[PDB]
Order: structure tokens, then C-alpha cells, then sequence
């Protein structure tokens, strides 16, 4: 099932969150998140995990980890929130 | 000879053909010699670079990547320090090449790759590397490499072309769609899910691209940047579309920013300047 | 004028097919039909 | 006059309705050479083929336009909807009817228009999808005036949802409704789909848009609006994989 | 056997059977077979009790 | 062995399987000589012509029998039910399948018959009536061994619910399921019906009852029950009179 | 639609020699004979 | 019924005994297209092409299976041993009988397969061989209920003692010995090999493997075995290049 970490994280106004990304599935076709925030692909080997840089977060944000993975929920979400 | 335009002289025709109705969702073939009297030209004109075969048919980069050749003794992530780099193959990160393809419903092609490598030494080196690139295709869905010498390169099935640094490989791949032809635009879910992705689909999987450079380490380090250009031939073209009027966002979507600017230019002066 | 060889087995090989001599934009310009004379099937 | 008689359904029309048919291509049956499920394919009766009328719209002077999906706009109609739950697979062309009649003292002029792959954008940018909940939402479609929702597409009608330009839509199979000319417009819609057969309930074929070109500017005194109806007619109309009913979200 | 009702398909008729002026006084004919698609049906009827001598 | 396939359902026998068509009539639609109903009729495909297993009962020792009203056992099936329940009118023959298997040490007998207006009699004596809840019960039927209830049919198997005695059912079209000879039962039922063609929910055709006539005699220490299940499917169904789905009690 | 000319002498130094064309897999799946047929030599 | 009958020798049996015949293809003599070696090959007689039975194994509840080599298992059998044992080449099919009776209370399933080129695996790892003594055992053969030995093969039956999964062996030529259903298995083996003649002692063709799949259950009280009795009779068996008879390791 697909998998996303933090699964809740409080930040800064305007700050960078690292969000993870990840699937059961060893090789997945579609594996990414949703999100408006701007987001930078850590470069990082393999295809099952994946790691963003959600910059400059403003907003309560709910950014949703993707994936094409048919095990169990193929799709994850985490909260975002923001102090200021 | 194909002709344009016919001779025509004064008409009192009853059947009027430059009065019609918009109504219906045609557009009649009004010709200038229905208007207006006209003489006889020829086209002398074929058409041959509109089709979309020469429309959407010459070579464009669609993806460019820096690798690099260093010592590669004590490295935990061999990505993050571009000794090698992977690409999910789209035509759809480069906006000219988009666009034109989004003026169509559904797209068939096979592909011709051509990928340049060109060696830069920023920092002190004593002379230039004669470096060797592997570019390996992996099929859709099969794992990519995770390490610079991981054995996936030695894959005895994934296609791979190893060249020169500073000179080109070449190699068509057939079109590899599991349906009739690439939808370049879904309106649907990979299932009926509450929460799932829109649009984005695995129809559209093209395969993927892993580059590293073959040679090991020098005393210097080699940025080698690698630019992949994409020709599409034998193309088939369905169900005109819309041009593009926005900026995009993102790969899959038609999703457009916030706040964007007006596409329509405004006119200097009101609606009777010319 | 011209003149091509192929040199490879696969049709994915092969150079641009060049034009689609029967270009007709009735298709998308005149797709009315009266729906009175039956053309429905 | 013109009368179309689908089942046990009849639409009368004393305007000379001409009909749009997308790309001059009727509706058909999937043939043999284009097949590839093997499964014999359920081609129902009267049953599904006639005229559904969905509920009434009712445009007023600022109204944006409205939107429906095909087949979603029909998944509760009678027994299409049944078979389309029933069922794995389908394929269906449509006959839309669009129905709007005003005085002659009235002016107006709606576009109506079918989209293949109408894929909305989302209005909060980067790469959010539009929940499913807001691309499936059956027989009241979109509403193009009304304020966007927390994974809803955007509602700017000018960019048609998906970052093209309003006055570029007439591309696409359409028809106008001139209030001085007309009051219906037909549609006859083939199946368009990359594959022969797919999913009816995860992907709308089809998007049927009418929208409000020339406001509406209704008689001194008039009410201020006027209802829009549409009507459609599934067309050759094909299932197959047969199973325990679909359990779609809303 | 007559007739009642004749099998009848779709029709995209432009001849509107149904569309008439009841201003003329005239009752036109509209059968079944005009406004809805039916099968075919006999009579099974001669009409001997409505004929005025038995009504 | 013997094989029978409708739609996507296959009932494979290793037993030669010899069927009973009621009364040597086949299932057939109605033809034009004998129809009232002037609509086209609704014949649906592999949809509906298909075999539906009803949950299994058990045999117990002292089971006294099962009974089935049909189409009311189907009427929760698939497309089927939904063509039910959405028409006015319907018509349809059924092909019944009673599998009860055993080993070469149970004895037992099943008396699987189908009963023509199988009109139940009510406990309470008088004039009352058997409610609609109770001859209407669906795929679950109406277990003889159960005790009465307010409203409910009579439950003495010996006289078959209607006061005739049992010994007499093999009049009707009847197969035994005999444990030491067969393990199925199959009937093939046409429409049978005083009008052509009439409303499948206020009014059950056929009744299909299994009785034990023989008590099942299971080997020393062996489980004292056996499933007894019933797999139907509707034959030469027609409809008639689409509208909306009907509203009947529970 | 394609070509080749031999270059060499060697029939080991021919490109790759394409599709077996009859393939059937009876060999595999249906390898059951009745032996009182006498089928054995 | 059936019977095979070659030399003095006859196998009846009472079921409709089914032979494999490997890759469809009869054992047959070396052509002369084939042929290497120059000299005019031994075709023995009656006194070779006849049944060798080996001697039983027990399959118990907790038996893993058994496997024999040919031509060693028929190293020992009568004049075939010995012309095997005085001549430098010979090659040879076979019609290998398995047979297993038991009641109709019995369960349980061998898989009776022929491997050709069956190189088994050494326990140790590494790149250990596995000595001559275990891979020419003789008509006792290999069972792999046993345990390991130095220089002996690996014997856990799920992995084939090759390093492939035991539920792929089907690929194989195969018959299954199911107890409900048949109690004899018929393999007709020609002669595999990469080389149109080989030395019968050094080098074994294929091997034979009885495994038991389903679990053997006897019925309560019953005793918990069954004898598994192979038979085998060569078939166009040739030798070649006739000299002292050689001189093997046990």
C-alpha cells in the first residue's frame, strides 16, 4: 500500500517539509505526490520510494502521496500545517 | 494542376451561399468566387508540410541531465551525486513539443532517439577524458538502476547503446502503448476510487532512460551533460483539439497557475482601430 | 527522383512515411447530417 | 417538423433540427477486426435506447455555463444505468438533444459543444487532481458560476477548465442554440475512446458543455431567465464482463 | 385476421404524424405504431356488440 | 458427463443429466398470433439468460421441505431483477438445477417438483389470505419445517400447502433426486399463464418446492445434514412497458 | 520492404534468422498416444 | 482393460491405461543421417525389450518420493545389464510402468515425471559434485525421505534437488498416479541426448521421479502405506563397440 511520511508535520510559515513517498510495490509505474506547494525529487535510487521538498508551505496544506500500486490504498495523505 | 480558384463573373444567384446559418456547427466552403468575381489561378502547392507527419516531426530535446565521472570510493547515494540519472521518458516538459501534441485527442508514433553527450572539466584537469556513456532503456515498470555499477546495468534484456562522449548514439523505439495510441489527454482514474489520481495514467508509459558514464574514476572530474532528443515518425494524429492557451504546471495535467497573466491582447484603441 | 532501401527488419526502423495523400476536411468542417433520411443505423 | 422515436420516447421539434454527427461518424457496434475481449457483448433493447431527460438548468443573465460527462450524467437513468454498474466494460454514442426556447424579443446564444477527454484542470495549480466525486457528478453536471471546492476543477469558462481558450472550442463537435434562430440542438456523439471497449464508471468518453456566448437579455419586465433542458438517448450501446454490481464513491 | 398493430422500429420521421392542428376538426388517425415502437398484434375482434342493431 | 453453458455461467454434471420440459414445451417468446400488448418487447441478452445459484439450504433428518415462487426467487438477480422490477410486463421460462450430493452410504430422496399457480393456503382457516411477504419471500423461500406466522401460508407438507395430498404432486413436472441413483435435478419450465405476457411482481408463475420423501439417512457417525442448492436461469424472458422501478413491500 | 546482402563467407557470421514460422505445442501439451493403437515402432 | 505384452513379459491393467509418450516422439533406432560411429550397432532381441521390475518402495504419510536414473536403474536386469555393461555405447527409449493400487477410501496423488539431463545438486554448496556411487544407485534409487550423505545429492523434493521449484516439474513429461482415479502411470521415454549415442554407464539420460503430491490419507485404522512398484521395458535399445566388460565404482 502506498505510504507517505511524515504522516503529519507542523512547520514554520514558509518553510521546507521533506515528504516522503513510498509503495509496497517494488517497481511502480505512477509514484509521486499532489500537492500546489512547489516540490523538488530528491535525487534517490530505486523506484519504490521517493522524497520531496515541499518549499515554502503558506497554507494548511493536505499533499497526497500517489501511486499506481493495486495492494491495499494506493493513495496517502499527510496534513500539513503552519505556525505564525 | 490542382486549381484554387475558378473564373467567375457577375452572379445574381437565388442561391445564396454567404448566407448561412453558424447555428448548425458547419463551416460551408465559401469560396472567394462565390463573393466576389474572380479569375482562374492554380495552387501549385501540395501541402506537404502540414501533415502532421512533418507538423510534429522533426527531432527536439525533451530531457537533458548532467552526469558526472568521479571517484566514486565512499558514496552512500550514487544519484544524489549524479554518477548516474534516470528519466521516466514524456514529450511533455518541453512546451513547444506539448503544445503541438495537445492540439490532438490521441497520438500514435514510434519514436527515434537521439541522445548528445557533451564533456565539460570545470575544476583543474590535465587533459580530457575519453569517456564512454551507457544510455540503458529500461521498459515500463521494470526497476531502474540504484547504484553506479549495480548490476541492472548488465541487464541481459533492457536495450542499452554505449557511445562516445561528444558524439551521438541513435535508435528508434516502436510505439509501446498498451492502447490503440498515446492519450495525451484522459479524462478519467486508474479505478473508481475516492481519492485517486486524475488524469496522469499508465497508458501513456513511453519507458524510461538511465544514463551513467561507463568509465571508471580519473584523477579530475568529468561533468558529462546528456541531452535526449525525441523525433516522432509514423505518426497518427485523432480528434483535434484546442490549442494551449496557459502556461502548464505539470506533466499530465492540464492544470494552470493561479493569478496568470491575459492570453487575449488588449487593443491599442477601441474596437474600430485598426 | 528517389530512392530507399530498408535496412532493418523492424518497421519502427524505417525513415518518416511522408503525406497522407487523401486529406479531406469534411470531416470537421460539413459534419451535419439531416437525422430525417434514416443514416443512423 | 421533425420527430425522433427512440423506445418508448418521442422528441417533437417544430424548428427544422438539424443534426451535428461528431466527425461525420454514426454510432456503431464494435467490429470484429477492432475486438478484443472475447466475451459476446449484451446489446440491450428499447430498454436503454430512448431519451433521457436530465434536469433543467436555468440560465440567467450571469450565468457561466454547465457542464455534464458521459456516461456519468446517465448512471441513475433507468436501466442504462443498471447494465453500466452490471458491467465491466462499455462502450455507448449518445444523441444529445438541447432544449431552450425563448420569445422573440429574446436574444442569447449558447454553445454547445462535446469534448473527447475533456481532462479538467484543477484550480489550486502545481499538479492537484480533481476528485472523482467532482468529475462523476451525474445528472446535475457542473455548474461553471458556481465557487470552486476543495478538489473541484477551476470554473473559469474562458479557459474552458483545461488552460485552452473559450472562442478555440469550436474545434469540437457543436452546435449553437441562437434564440433567434433556434431553440434545440442535436448532437449524434460516436464512441471515441483509444481502445475498443473500456470502463464506464472510472472514464467519461465524452463532455457535453453548453455555454452562454451571448448573455441572455430577456424583454423589459421578463423574468430574468430561462430554463435549459437536455435530453439524451444512449446509441448502440454495448456491455460486457458481466459481475456483482460496481461500488463507485457518491 | 386484421391487423391492430404493426411491428414498428425506431423512426427519424420528418413527416410528424403526431404534430396536427386539432383546429380543422379532423381526427387524424395517430396509431401506437406513430409515437412508440411495437411489435405486431392481431385484432382477434370483429366489433358485433358496438354495431348499432346490438347496441 | 453433461454441460451447460448460458452467457458466462456453466453447470457441468458428471451425472448424464436427463432433463423434464414441463408438459413437453419448451420455452418461446410470444408470438405475434397470441400477443395483446402492442409494445415492442425487451429480450434481453447473456445478461440475463444465465444461471443464478440461490444460497444453499441444509438437509437435515427432519427437514420437511423447501418452497420457491418464481420469478419472486430471482427478482434480487442481477440484471434480471432489474428488468423486473423496472418493467410493467414481463414473461419468462426458467431452467431449474437442484444439486444435493451425497455419498454411496447416505439414502434419501428428494422430490423436486414445479407447481402451475401454486395458490398456498393459508393456517388460520377461513378466508384469509397469504400475505405478500410471505409469498413473495425471494431467494430464501419458504422453509416448510419453520413454525407459522401471522399472515403466513400453512406449513403441513403432506398436503402440499393447499390442501391436496402429497402422494399426488408427481402430476405436475417433477424429478427426484434419488442419493443413490442422481445428484441433480433439472427442469426446464416454460411460461405458463392464463394471458400472454403479465407483471412478474404481484404474480409468481411457478412454485418450485424440494420435499424429502425419503428422510435422509446419513452412515453411522456421519453429519446429520446435507446442502441442498438451487441454481435458476431465466429462459425466452421478454419485457414490456419501461418506467419507473416499482415500489413493492420489502 | 527489406534487404540483405551476404557479406561474408560464413553462414555463422549471418545476422539473426527471424521467426520459426511452425510452431505448435502439441509436442508438450498433447503428448498422450493410446498405446493399443500400436502408435510404437 | 489393456495389455502390453513384449518378450515373455505382459502388464495388464484393468484401467484405461493412457501412456505419455515424451514430446510425442516414439522411441526409434539411430539413423544413418545421424549416425556417427561406424560400426553396425547390437539390436538385442526378445531378451532385452521385456519388463524389469524394480523392487517396491512403501509410500507412507511423511514419504518425500523417490527418484531412479536410467539406464542405471537396469544396470543389474538380465541380459540387458550385462550387454550394457560389455559394449562402449548404447542408447535405448523406455516404457516405464508405475503402479500404486489402493481403495476407494484412499487419497492422495504421486506425480510420476521423466527428466532429461536431471544434474542434481550437492548439499554442501559451493561447487561440490555429487559422486558417482549416489548418481548410479541402482533399481534401489534415490529416495528423498532420506537423509543427506557426503558426496550425495540435496534431497528437499520442493526444489527438485536441481535448484527449480517442484510445481513447475509439469513441463516435464509426466503423469499423475491419483489415487480416485487411476492407479497406474505409462511413460514412453525415447532417447535424449545431445550426441546420437553415448557410454550407458557414465552418463544418465533421464531420470525418474515419484513424488508424492497430494499426502497419502488411508482410512481410519488402515494400515498408513502403499507400495509404489515400478516396471520398465527397454525400447529400441542399441549397443555399440563390443569389449571387456567394463569396470564401475560399486
Amino acid at each position: 500500500q502506498t505510504s507517505v511520511s511524515p504522516s503529519k508535520v507542523i512547520l514554520p510559515r514558509g518553510g521546507s517539509v521533506l515528504v516522503t513517498c513510498s509503495t509496497s510495490c517494488d517497481q511502480p509505474k505512477l509514484l509521486g505526490i499532489e500537492t500546489p506547494l512547489p516540490k523538488k525529487e530528491l535525487l534517490l535510487p530505486g523506484n519504490n520510494r521517493k522524497v520531496y521538498e515541499l518549499s515554502n508551505v503558506q497554507e494548511d496544506s493536505q499533499p497526497m502521496c500517489y501511486s499506481n500500486c493495486p495492494d491495499g490504498q494506493s493513495t496517502a495523505k499527510t496534513f500539513l500545517t503552519v505556525y505564525w | 494542376q490542382t486549381v484554387a480558384s475558378i473564373s467567375s463573373g457577375p452572379k445574381h444567384t437565388q442561391k445564396v451561399p454567404i448566407l448561412t446559418a453558424n447555428e448548425t456547427g458547419a463551416t460551408m466552403p465559401v469560396l472567394p468566387s462565390d463573393s466576389i468575381e474572380t479569375r482562374t489561378t492554380y495552387m501549385h502547392f501540395n501541402g506537404s508540410e502540414t501533415d502532421v507527419e512533418c507538423f510534429l516531426g522533426r527531432a527536439a530535446c525533451v530531457h537533458v541531465t548532467e552526469i558526472q565521472n568521479k571517484d566514486a570510493t565512499g558514496i552512500d547515494n550514487h544519484r544524489e551525486a549524479k554518477l548516474f540519472n534516470d528519466w521516466k521518458i514524456n514529450l511533455s516538459s518541453l512546451v513547444q513539443l506539448r503544445k503541438k501534441l495537445e492540439l490532438f485527442t490521441y497520438v500514435r508514433f514510434d519514436s527515434e532517439y537521439t541522445i548528445l553527450a557533451t564533456a565539460s572539466q570545470p575544476d583543474s584537469a590535465n587533459y580530457s577524458s575519453n569517456l564512454v556513456v551507457q544510455a540503458m532503456y529500461v521498459p515500463p515498470g521494470a526497476p531502474n538502476p540504484k547504484e553506479w555499477d549495480d548490476y541492472t546495468w548488465q541487464s541481459a534484456s533492457n536495450p542499452s547503446v554505449f557511445f562516445k562522449v561528444g558524439d551521438t548514439s541513435r535508435f528508434s523505439v516502436p510505439y509501446v502503448g498498451l492502447a490503440s495510441a498515446y492519450n495525451c489527454f484522459y479524462d478519467g482514474y486508474s479505478h473508481d476510487d475516492a481519492e485517486t489520481q486524475y488524469g496522469i495514467t499508465v497508458l501513456n508509459h513511453m519507458g524510461s532512460m538511465a544514463f551513467r558514464i561507463v568509465n571508471e574514476h580519473d584523477e579530475h572530474k568529468t561533468l558529462v551533460k546528456i541531452r535526449v532528443y525525441h523525433r516522432a515518425k509514423h505518426v497518427e494524429a485523432w480528434i483535434p483539439r484546442a490549442p494551449r492557451a496557459l502556461p502548464y504546471t505539470s506533466i499530465g495535467r492540464t492544470n494552470y497557475p493561479k493569478n496568470t497573466e491575459p492570453v487575449i491582447k488588449k487593443r491599442k484603441g477601441d474596437i474600430k482601430s485598426y | 527522383t528517389f530512392t530507399v532501401i530498408n535496412y532493418y527488419k523492424d518497421a519502427a526502423s524505417t525513415s518518416s512515411a511522408g503525406q497522407s495523400l487523401s486529406m479531406d476536411p469534411s470531416k470537421f468542417t460539413e459534419p451535419v447530417k439531416d437525422l430525417m433520411l434514416k443514416g443512423a443505423p | 417538423v421533425q420527430q425522433i422515436t427512440l423506445g418508448n420516447s418521442t422528441i417533437t421539434t417544430q424548428e427544422a433540427a438539424n443534426a451535428v454527427v461528431c466527425y461525420a461518424e454514426w454510432p456503431e457496434y464494435l467490429p470484429d477486426v477492432d475486438a478484443s475481449d472475447v466475451n459476446k457483448t449484451s446489446k440491450p433493447d428499447t430498454s436503454v435506447c430512448r431519451f433521457y431527460t436530465l434536469d433543467s438548468k436555468t440560465w440567467t443573465t450571469g450565468s457561466k455555463g454547465w457542464c455534464w460527462k458521459l456516461p456519468d450524467a446517465l448512471k441513475d437513468m433507468g436501466v442504462f444505468g443498471q447494465n453500466m454498474f452490471f458491467h465491466s466494460l462499455g462502450r455507448s454514442g449518445y444523441t444529445v438533444h438541447v432544449q431552450c426556447n425563448a420569445t422573440k424579443f429574446h436574444s442569447g446564444c449558447l454553445l454547445v459543444v462535446v469534448i473527447p477527454e475533456h481532462q479538467l484542470a484543477s484550480h489550486e495549480g502545481g499538479n492537484v487532481s480533481v476528485k472523482y466525486t467532482f468529475t462523476h457528478p451525474g445528472e446535475r453536471g457542473i455548474d461553471l458560476s458556481s465557487a470552486n471546492e476543495v478538489g473541484g476543477p477551476v470554473k473559469d469558462v474562458i479557459y474552458n477548465m483545461n488552460g485552452t481558450l473559450l472562442g478555440n472550442l469550436l474545434i469540437f463537435p457543436h452546435q449553437f442554440i441562437n434564440l433567434r434562430t433556434n431553440n434545440t440542438a442535436t448532437i449524434v456523439i460516436p464512441y471515441i475512446n483509444s481502445v475498443p471497449i473500456d470502463s464506464m464508471t472510472r472514464h467519461n468518453n465524452v463532455s457535453l458543455m453548453v455555454i452562454p456566448i451571448a448573455p441572455l437579455t430577456v424583454p423589459t419586465g421578463a423574468t430574468p431567465s430561462l430554463p435549459i433542458t437536455v435530453t439524451i438517448a444512449p446509441m448502440c450501446t454495448e456491455f460486457s464482463g458481466i459481475r456483482s454490481k460496481s461500488i463507485v464513491p457518491q
